């Protein structure tokens, strides 16, 4: 309504804004955020790791590594291969094969 | 004959149990503040 200025959820959390100057209302998103699991064999077997960046897409993964915008500074090399999309998150470092 | 091969009452269990998170749908609000 010409009248409310933000919106909030059933958690009041903020989810919407009106710019004050040109009245349009956006939404809100949170940037993406997760927790970062790292797969280890183990030290006395290979040092080789693989990263999952839960929660997300590996695309919103892959543009935020090349904005320079993910918090990490440390960077696992992708070899198209080594990044696989799971359910769970953006697995990176591993090859993904057919056999079970 | 049905996707994920449930059984009817499987089918009819999971249609009746509703799961309605004050989230976003993606395919992977959801993560709240910090809460994944
Ligand atoms: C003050 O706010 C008004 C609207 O709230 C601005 O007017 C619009 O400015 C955009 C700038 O791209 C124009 O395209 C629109 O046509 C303007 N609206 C009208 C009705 O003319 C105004 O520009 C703001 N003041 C300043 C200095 O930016
Ligand atoms: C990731 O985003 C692309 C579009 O940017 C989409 O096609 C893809 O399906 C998304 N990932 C998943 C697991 O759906």
């Amino acid at each position: 309504l010409p009248f409310q200025q933000f919106g909030r959820d059933i958690v009041d959390t903020t989810d919407a804004v009106r710019d004050p100057q040109t009245l349009e209302i956006l939404d809100i998103t949170p940037c993406s955020f997760g927790g970062v699991s790292v797969i280890t064999p183990g030290t006395n077997t290979s040092n080789q790791v693989a990263v999952l960046y839960q929660g997300v897409n590996c695309t919103e993964v892959s543009v935020a590594i090349h904005a320079d915008q993910l918090t990490p500074t440390w960077r696992v090399y992708s070899t198209g291969s080594n990044v696989f999309q799971t359910r769970a998150g953006c697995l990176i470092g591993a090859e993904y094969v057919n056999n079970s | 004959s049905k996707p994920s091969k449930r059984s009817p009452i499987e089918d009819l269990l999971f249609n009746k149990v509703t799961l309605a998170d004050a989230g976003f749908i993606k395919q992977y609000a959801q993560k709240f503040n910090g809460l994944t």
